[PDB]
């Protein structure tokens, strides 16, 4: 579970566009067992590669026809580890859209 | 090496003479990433990261009735798939 760089990707509603940052983050493999005896007093998180530290940023991101070019925030990976996701702050699934993921039109 | 791909492995605590027992057991990919807007839209409850997680989990498996008197699960096969925990 290292710490690689990867490409996010900033969008604009309301301009039909999106801008690529090379932001670092967290990426890589950890390790976990399937427990053979489930005792039902749950659980055990399992461990994952995910964020133990992360420092926000900000960049510049382009305007358009009738708006004007604005900030946007966002955060950056500082350290990684195979800690537990912290719920309180990210959204863990199996499968998301992807750090690139651009809906160039919301919905 | 440094992570070694997950397989089954003789479960040593509830193996037993002819008799083994395998577990499912070792590394899976996983990742973090800024949470992409479309969904940071759907998310009434908004998050500003994003993980995707993958532990290593059996595929298949018969449960079989073993010494103490309790039944555990053999795994005959396994995955990276999702977290369910137990
Ligand atoms: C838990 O599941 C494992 C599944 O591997 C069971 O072990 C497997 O048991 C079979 C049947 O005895 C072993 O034999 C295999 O099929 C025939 C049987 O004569 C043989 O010709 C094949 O060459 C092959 O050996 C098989 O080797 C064995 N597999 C492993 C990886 O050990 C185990 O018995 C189950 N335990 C319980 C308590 O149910
Ligand atoms: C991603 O993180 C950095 C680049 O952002 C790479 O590590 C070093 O980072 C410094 C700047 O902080 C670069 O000047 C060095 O060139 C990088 N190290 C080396 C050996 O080149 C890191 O390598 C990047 N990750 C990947 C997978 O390339
Ligand atoms: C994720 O958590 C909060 C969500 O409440 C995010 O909100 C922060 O950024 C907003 C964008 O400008 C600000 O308006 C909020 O004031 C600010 N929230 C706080 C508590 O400072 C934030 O970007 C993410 N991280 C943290 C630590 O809040």
């Amino acid at each position: 579970c290292e710490l690689t760089n990867i490409t996010i990707a900033i969008e604009k509603e309301e301009c039909r566009f999106c801008i690529s940052i090379n932001t670092a983050w967290c990426a890589g493999y950890c390790y976990t067992r399937d427990l053979v005896y489930k005792d039902p007093a749950r659980p055990k998180i399992q461990k994952t590669c995910t964020f133990k530290e992360l420092v926000y940023e900000t960049v510049r991101v382009p305007g358009c026809a009738h708006h004007a070019d604005s900030l946007y925030t966002y955060p950056v990976a500082t350290q990684c580890h195979c800690g537990k996701c912290d719920s309180d702050s990210t959204d863990c699934t199996v499968r998301g859209l992807g750090p690139s993921y651009c809906s160039f039109g919301e919905m | 090496q440094d992570c070694p791909e997950c397989t089954l492995q003789e479960n040593p605590f509830f193996s037993q003479p002819g008799a083994p027992i395998l577990q499912c057991m070792g590394c899976c990919f996983s990742r973090a990433y800024p949470t992409p807007l479309r969904s940071k839209k759907t998310m009434l409850v908004q998050k500003n990261v994003t993980s995707e997680s993958t532990c290593c989990v059996a595929k298949s498996y018969n449960r079989v009735t073993v010494m103490g008197g309790f039944k555990v699960e053999n795994h005959t096969a396994c995955h990276c798939s999702t977290c369910y925990y137990h």
